[PDB]
């Protein structure tokens, strides 16, 4: 759940 | 385009979810208006009878 966050934050910085 | 379609999205939500409840607003204060403009009517139709009860 930590990495689905690290994953989805960095989504939608780009 | 990742924050700005992110912040398309997110201002017209809070931009629909506004316009709904300006309406549910609208329906509360007429409904509240409705008794406010019955409270009216009552005391009108009241003195008209004790102006005729008066004559007698």
């Amino acid at each position: 759940q930590r990495q689905v966050i690290f994953e989805c934050s960095k989504f939608i910085e780009v | 385009s990742q924050k700005n379609g992110i912040a398309t999205l997110l201002q017209a939500e809070k931009e629909a979810h506004e316009i709904v409840s300006k309406a549910r607003k609208y329906r509360q204060d007429k409904l509240k208006q409705a008794k406010t403009d019955a409270a009216k009517e009552i005391d009108s139709y009241k003195i008209q009878k004790d102006k005729e009860l008066k004559e007698f």
